[PDB]
């Protein structure tokens, strides 16, 4: 540090006095930096007890004694002797106290925590772990731990630390019930912190799964919420993350992943399908690499969900569980219906005078035996008689999942057996109305249970109206979510009063769930169970995402469902203010629907105005040019946005090429580069690209042509000095578009560009190398359109080089065969496919052989149709390179069956290929 | 505060002896103002000083002064000038540097323009050969003699000035005590480093 400090004082502090008093209440660290480094080197000298205690603080002598404003609390505590006065300057825990039951509101991030990193690392950590060691001796007063959750760089520096601390706390399950610490933070820790390392987050997911399974949970009755939380971590990030981490969960499925979280496992496999959709992990092989997922299927085969039974098997990459289709045994062979009905009748007649014994008889849950009792109660004018309340509080804590599954199944069966309207009206009047007050589910669990049996072959056509009436029922709770607008838009990152806000919220709307709405014989209120209740049930929004997905992405056959969905967000749009990733949420919805959605796409002409409505639920001031599209897409949408979008596209991609050195890093990014998915603004590009004109017949062909017009035609704004970055950005975009959009591109390229005339006599420009090589655009000539297109391909293949290459072999095997006669066309297709063999040698090993045999097929074709080869040695040493560097010694035999029937000259030329 | 001046001139007359004196008088003197010579920042810290060693007209018909040592952080350039001063100086043994000390006075002058906001200015000069010459400066406006130099160093400014010569004693100390302000040329002693020479 000696030379560094010397050079810093020399260069930076170049003066002879002590200027710049620098009060600077907003920010003064930059000014006091020199004084602080001098204080630190003096502290080091004093610790060494030598070097004259580092004298001469002259330069900033005044600032040397500035210690004797809350924002001016620059804690230099890290060095020494600043843990009494400066440490107390920071808001500590509450020791005076033990519904505003928490004083000392939270501190702001930008104010002081932006700088105090080297000092505050584990200060509050030691306190909280010391409190956690023995027990929760008193009701935990410090709720300031929210600030502890509002620590991003701190986690970035001590991720391993908090993991180790949590693992060391884990023996709390042997100590006392594992409650008094975990339910304290695991929710808010996961809510307030959105961005985290992927390996770390999947390890946390695994640990949470184990903790849910082991140890025993039968004593933790409120663990239900813990399940819901676990949903987010597997649903909100499942795009390309699970596959690299395959090595880290090689043994976890072998021991425990299917204990009781069957709904979690279903959401997991749905997200896994969504992920593996990109990029074509099922096309190449059949069951070789399937070990990556087949083990997972093992879990699924423990309970065999997803049993359409050859009815609507179209929205999947490749149905592998379709082999295990007979293990479903739906509706228990259609016979156990009346049997369980008679069973529950007999059990009712018995429990009439056996309650004190049926308490101990009703063990093991007995799903299609007990919950049907509900069908009786409130059906006989509130004939509950509180006999079942104790039973539910004792046994139905966990097994309620299969219970409500059978309940959904039975209610759908009843709605179907109604058959005419004699009951439908009575249903809407009483049956779906009594479920409101006061079910423990609170419209949270029923969605996935309904989904598990709705998509089945039995009565998929009428559960539609069930979902319809279900979404139409909310008219007393949705108003709470409606007035809940004033929590996120005002403050979502700069929390200053959220504490009392959510306090008043959980005081106003909810009253109680553990007791009944009717006071039985004895009811001691004693309201004390409120240690930590920051969020009550707002988290459902996470699981609210599959609701649409399972009802839109899965059910799209009947069009009037549109009339449903447009209402939902119209009442719950504002609820979306926690995450925005529509790309992974919408891409799967059109993987193969386009070829048949066209007519229904007319109704999508409405749905887009709904989907963009979900985009409307965001007020960060982050859009200044998409608003042009918005304005030109509000009146007579079937007139304006067809053509000029091309230019608009340029404007759009302009921002892309404005990502590097321009002025776009101004008002575009804000608030706070932390949770708005901003590692790079490039991710903002793919936002609208697909949903732009998917309403009309624009997709299929016109979209690809529009995307490629930026190349073959000289756009006015397009400058000829940086087209490289332009094509790069075009490829970046293309990487996020559905199949046909970027497959029509290949057909357009090979259609006429590679074959304008090019066979009889193109021109004296037929020199292949100068033309087909890029960077010739550096001059205002030698920029023939075709060559441009070449780079175009390279462009996308400059970034789409993960799994998309599996497309080119087929794309070769047919298409490139009957289009090539001469040799420069061969050099062209070579340059097209050539410089990518490394990606096949690495991953797509099975396809490089096809690429090679395609090369040799082109060779045989140009040999059979040619007067004489003009550029023999180029192709010769080209093939030499390809052989000696990429094919090794595998294809040697097959090429033989072609290489023998070549021209004698070519035969002598390629003689040494035999070995 | 602590405005000192370090001067030596016996390089031409006697070089190795200085190296010996450095082992007993020069090096301990510097430690009075530093925790130990190592490599630290240098600025107007009051305790800075200069290092001035030149030769005589014997074999230098084109050079008299080349001093450069404003602050030097009291360690680096100090030790450098100590160990890398010079090895030259021939001719004969009649006078080596008197005109030098006059320039030394001039150095004090810049302190008046640099050390604004007293400082108990001190100075020390070493010369083995007994000096005497007619010229005064030949470098700047100021001019005088050895007598003028000493009366300036004493009366004009209360700069404590001593001369720690080799163990031998020439006919110099006598005239150098004719100043009414206490010259304090006492620090020529084998005893350890004086507090303030």
């Amino acid at each position: 540090f000696l030379p560094v400090m010397k050079l810093f004082d020399l260069l930076y502090p170049e003066k002879e006095c002590i200027p710049v008093p620098d009060i600077n209440k907003p920010q003064s660290t930059h000014a006091f930096a020199m004084t602080c480094i001098w204080i630190h080197l003096n502290r080091k000298a004093q610790n060494g007890d030598s070097t004259l205690q580092i004298p001469i603080p002259h330069s900033l002598k005044l600032h040397h004694e500035f210690l004797q404003i809350a924002l001016l609390c620059n804690a230099y505590s890290t060095n020494s002797e600043c843990f009494t006065l400066p440490m107390g300057a920071l808001v500590e825990t509450i020791y005076g106290n033990g519904a505003s039951v928490t004083p000392l509101p939270m501190n702001l991030l930008d104010s002081l925590t932006v700088h105090a990193k080297m000092s505050l690392i584990h200060s509050i950590a030691t306190r909280v772990i010391k409190l956690a060691h023995t027990k929760s001796s008193v009701a935990l007063a410090p709720a300031l731990v929210e600030t502890y959750s509002r620590l991003l760089v701190y986690m970035e520096i001590e991720s391993l630390g908090i993991k180790g601390f949590i693992s060391q706390l884990l023996p709390t399950v042997f100590k006392s019930h594992a409650w008094g610490i975990l339910h304290t933070l695991l929710e808010m820790f996961s809510h307030r912190m959105h961005h985290i390392q992927p390996h770390y987050r999947v390890q946390l997911l695994s640990h949470l799964h184990t903790l849910a399974a082991v140890a025993q949970t039968n004593q933790n009755q409120l663990h239900l919420c813990v399940e819901s939380t676990a949903l987010r971590l597997i649903t909100a990030l499942g795009s390309s993350e699970v596959q690299p981490q395959f090595t880290r969960f090689l043994n976890d499925p072998k021991t425990v992943l299917s204990a009781e979280s069957e709904e979690l496992n279903r959401a997991l496999i749905l997200t896994l399908a969504r992920a593996t959709h990109v990029t074509d992990f099922f096309t190449g092989s059949d069951s070789i690499q399937g070990t990556w997922c087949k083990d997972i299927l093992q879990t699924i085969m423990n309970f065999t969900p997803h049993n359409w039974a050859s009815h609507t098997l179209s929205c999947f990459p490749a149905p592998l569980q379709a082999f295990f289709k007979q293990n479903n045994v739906p509706q228990e062979s259609r016979f156990n219906l009346k049997k369980n009905v008679e069973e529950e009748y007999r059990k009712w007649k018995s429990m009439t005078d056996e309650n004190e014994i049926i308490t101990q008889f009703s063990v093991q849950g007995f799903p299609p035996l007990f919950l049907c009792l509900l069908w009786k109660m409130l059906l006989e004018t509130d004939h509950i008689s509180q006999i079942g309340y104790k039973v539910l509080e004792r046994i139905g804590a966990r097994a309620l999942v299969a219970h409500v599954r059978t309940f959904a199944d039975f209610l759908v069966y009843e709605f179907s057996t109604s058959a005419g309207g004699q009951q439908l009206n009575k249903c809407i009047e009483i049956l779906n109305d009594m479920v409101w007050k006061y079910n423990i589910v609170t419209l949270d669990r029923l969605i996935l249970c309904l989904a598990m049996r709705s998509h089945e072959g039995n009565e998929a056509q009428v559960c539609y109206f069930i979902i319809q009436l279900l979404l139409l029922k909310p008219n007393d709770f949705r108003n709470r979510v409606s007035d809940f607008v004033k929590e996120n838009s005002p403050e979502h990152w700069l929390q200053s009063d959220w504490h009392t806000k959510h306090m008043s919220y959980h005081k106003k709307y909810p009253e109680k769930l553990y007791f009944e709405g009717l006071a039985e014989q004895v009811d001691p209120p004693v309201p004390i169970q409120s240690p930590y209740l920051p969020i009550y049930f707002g988290n459902v929004c996470l699981r609210f995402l599959p609701v649409f997905d399972i009802v839109i992405h899965r059910f799209l056959e009947l069009l009037p469902v549109s009339k449903s969905l447009e209402t939902l967000l119209d009442h719950l749009g504002g609820l979306y203010k926690f995450h925005d990733r529509p790309v992974t949420y919408l891409y799967n919805t059109l993987h193969y629907y386009e070829m048949c959605l066209r007519n229904r796409d007319h109704l999508k002409r409405k749905l887009v105005h709904a989907i963009i409505g979900s985009l409307k639920d965001n007020r960060p001031q982050g859009w200044c040019l998409s608003d042009t599209y918005l304005k030109h897409a509000m009146n007579a949408r079937e007139d304006n946005p067809w053509v000029p979008e091309d230019s608009y596209y340029c404007k759009l991609i302009g921002r892309l090429v404005d990502t590097m050195a321009g002025k776009s890093p101004g008002p575009f990014p804000n608030c706070d580069w932390r949770f708005n998915e901003f590692p790079n603004p490039a991710a903002h590009a793919l936002h609208v690209t697909c949903v732009e004109l998917m309403a009309l017949a624009v997709p299929g062909k016109d979209v690809g042509n529009a995307l490629l017009n930026v190349v073959l035609k000289s756009q006015p704004l397009v400058p000829r000095e940086n087209i490289t970055a332009w094509m790069n950005a075009i490829g970046l975009i293309i990487t996020a578009l559905p199949e046909p959009y970027w497959i029509v591109l290949h057909d357009r390229i090979v259609n006429v560009i590679s074959s304008s005339s090019l066979t009889s006599e193109t021109e004296w420009v037929g020199y292949p190398f100068r033309l087909f090589d890029f960077t010739a655009c550096h001059q205002s000539y030698s920029e023939m359109s075709c060559s441009y297109t070449l780079a175009l391909a390279h462009a996308v293949w400059h970034h789409s080089s993960i799994g998309q290459l599996s497309l080119i072999p087929k794309f070769l095997t047919e298409a490139l065969l009957p289009v090539v006669k001469t040799e420069f066309q061969l050099l062209y297709v070579y340059h097209l496919v050539g410089p990518f063999l490394q990606r096949f040698q690495q991953e797509r090993t099975r396809c490089m052989i096809e690429i090679g045999v395609a090369f040799y097929d082109m060779l045989l074709n140009v040999d059979q149709c040619s007067t004489h080869l003009n550029y023999m040695d180029p192709i010769c040493d080209f093939l030499y390179h390809m052989k000696y560097m990429f094919t090794g010694d595998s294809v040697k035999e097959q090429v033989e069956k072609i290489i023998c029937n070549l021209k004698p000259a070519l035969k002598l030329r390629l003689r040494f290929i035999t070995h | 505060v602590a405005d000192v001046v370090f001067v030596i001139e016996g390089t031409a007359n006697l070089g190795p002896y200085f190296e010996e004196l450095r082992k007993h008088y020069l090096l301990p003197a510097i430690e009075y103002f530093n925790g130990g010579p190592p490599d630290f920042g240098g600025d107007y810290g009051g305790t800075q000083y200069s290092l001035v060693v030149f030769n005589t007209v014997d074999c230098a018909p084109e050079s008299y002064v080349q001093c450069h040592a404003p602050t030097s952080s009291a360690y680096e350039f100090v030790t450098w000038l100590d160990g890398i001063k010079f090895m030259g100086g021939g001719g004969e043994s009649c006078s080596l540097i008197a005109e030098g000390l006059s320039t030394a006075l001039q150095l004090f002058d810049d302190f008046k323009k640099m050390r604004e906001q007293q400082t108990h200015r001190v100075c020390l000069l070493i010369c083995n050969s007994p000096p005497y010459l007619l010229p005064a400066v030949e470098s700047t406006t100021y001019s005088g003699c050895t007598t003028e130099s000493l009366v300036q160093k004493i009366g004009e400014r209360g700069i404590h000035f001593s001369i720690v010569s080799p163990r031998k004693l020439p006919a110099l100390r006598l005239l150098f005590e004719k100043a009414a302000p206490p010259a304090l040329l006492e620090p020529l002693q084998q005893p350890a480093d004086v507090s303030q020479d």
